[PDB]
């Protein structure tokens, strides 16, 4: 006359645990920039007159 | 705003951003207690039991 089905009492088994602890790591920054050149010389002329060659 | 020589300015310092109330008008308290609720109105023609 039935007098059976009791729920299982679970534990909650296998739980995934990891512990921590200090340790000392450098902290860094991304920052956004150009490149440029180290040494860059655009050329004028020091007289006037005709460029022939 | 971005200039072009990688300088910037985000929306992270001139606001501060929440995940806030939408409507901070009312507020319920049960007990004392914060609470919230939703009243309803039944509709026309309906039985209350049901």
């Amino acid at each position: 006359c039935g007098k059976s089905e009791a729920p299982p009492p679970a534990q909650t088994p296998e739980v995934g645990i990891v512990t921590l602890e200090a340790q000392t790591v450098t902290l860094n920054t991304e920052l956004p920039g150009r490149t440029n050149a180290f040494r860059i010389a655009e050329v004028r002329p020091q007289v006037n007159g005709i460029i022939l060659k | 705003k971005v200039n072009p020589d990688g300088s910037q300015v985000r929306l992270k310092d001139v606001a501060d951003v929440g995940l806030g109330g939408q409507d901070y008008s009312i507020n319920a308290q049960f007990n004392g207690s914060p609470a919230s609720g939703i009243a309803i109105k039944l509709a026309t023609g309906a039985n209350a039991l049901d």
